């Protein structure tokens, strides 16, 4: 894998006009998939991480706006990172956008870390518009081999032993982190169940203990959740992605979650910022936005009716 | 319970690039009969090609036709 080639033609259309695509070899993006699946796999699928580190919520294909914020945040390794999710479907570029990530995650593997988002999984992508880009630049083919590489994400990651993060939110099937640590990959994400609900559910003012998702699949959950789940872990912070919020970053229950969204003026439709969360090695946290000077959720389309 | 986790009264801002972030939406252009092919499809691919760790078959996500 000829990997720092890769690197530098992505990283190369920054000076471009937006949109400019990277032409890479299909061999080439087999070969990020195939060895960022073997180091997702030697991994734990419950990542135990250290601060300092940014933390940074959905993508979607917005490869101009990933590249400004490596810009803003410090490209790798200069920073460490970890994204939540959804880098797939609903953008232009999803597929720059997901071999820049793999690449980074092979060139620094223990200073890069990437999570399953809902949008990581077959069914989902298959219709959001991952498959048809596939298509459209490489074959159905490639898109396989995607998809077995999303099948070894890891679910779920937490930051000296206080803050935890993925993609959705909190499970009523969530009792004990062994839970998550004994889900063997590859592995599909369910229609319910503890893994559909890490990368699905919602945190829900308005919600006394947990509540059904207007997306048609997992949960909402309410305030009182989040503060017992945090006391009987001993945790400090939920951090999770999977809903456009309008400073690229909200606060629910007291500040005891927070919700990261980092593709600015999502699909041309919003007009939120993208924001990532700096944690310090003192645990202190902070915000980097990108501020443009339910339609959005995603939902059942395959199966309702 | 002592909480270690502290947050900065301070967010930094700087401008998202200015580009036209508008893009297809291929699921809008779905028949009902484009769908049931999809969800066979999707079935035939998990269930002769998508490789799952033997203790999460029970996860793989089937559909309808
Ligand atoms: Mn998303
Ligand atoms: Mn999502």
């Amino acid at each position: 894998l000829n990997l720092d080639s890769i690197i530098g033609r992505l990283l190369e259309v920054q000076g471009s006009r937006p949109g400019k695509n990277v032409q890479l070899t299909e061999n080439e993006i087999r070969g990020l998939c195939l060895k960022s699946r073997e180091i997702f796999l030697s991994q734990p699928i419950l990542l135990e991480l250290e601060a300092p580190l940014k933390i940074c919520g959905d993508i979607h294909g917005q490869y101009y706006d990933l590249l400004r914020l490596f810009e803003y945040g410090g490209f790798p390794p200069e920073s460490n990172y970890l994204f939540l999710g959804d880098y797939v479907d609903r953008g232009k570029q999803s597929l720059e956008t997901i071999c820049l990530l793999l690449a980074y995650k092979i060139k620094y593997p223990e200073n890069f870390f990437l999570l399953r988002g809902n949008h990581e999984c077959a069914s989902i992508n298959r219709i959001y518009g991952f498959y048809d880009e596939c298509k459209r630049r490489y074959n159905i083919k490639l898109w396989k081999t995607f998809t077995d590489c999303f099948n070894c994400l890891p679910i779920a990651a937490i930051v000296d032993e206080k803050i935890f993060c993925c993609h959705g939110g909190l499970s009523p099937d969530l009792q004990s982190m062994e839970q998550i640590r004994r889900i063997m990959r590859p592995t599909d994400v369910p229609d319910q169940g503890l893994l559909c609900d890490l990368l699905w559910s919602d945190p829900d003012k308005d919600v006394q203990g947990w509540g059904e998702n207007d997306r048609g699949v997992s949960f909402t959950f309410g305030a009182e959740v989040v503060a017992k789940f945090l006391h009987k872990h001993d945790l400090d912070l939920i951090c999770r992605a999977h809903q456009v919020v309008e400073d690229g970053y909200e606060f629910f229950a007291k500040r005891q979650l927070v919700t990261l969204f980092s593709a600015p003026n999502y699909c041309g439709e919003f007009d939120n910022a993208g924001a990532m969360m700096s944690v310090d090695e003192t645990l202190m946290c902070s915000f980097q936005i990108l501020k443009p000077a339910k339609s959005s959720e995603t939902g059942n389309l395959l199966d309702k009716d | 319970r002592k909480i270690l986790i502290r947050f900065s009264d301070y967010v930094e801002v700087a401008d998202a690039q200015d580009y036209d972030r508008r893009a297809d939406k291929p699921w809008t252009r779905l028949t009902a009969a484009d769908k049931a092919a999809i969800r066979k499809e999707l079935n035939e691919f998990k269930s002769t090609e998508m490789e799952v760790h033997e203790l999460s078959r029970h996860l793989t996500r089937f559909h309808r036709p």
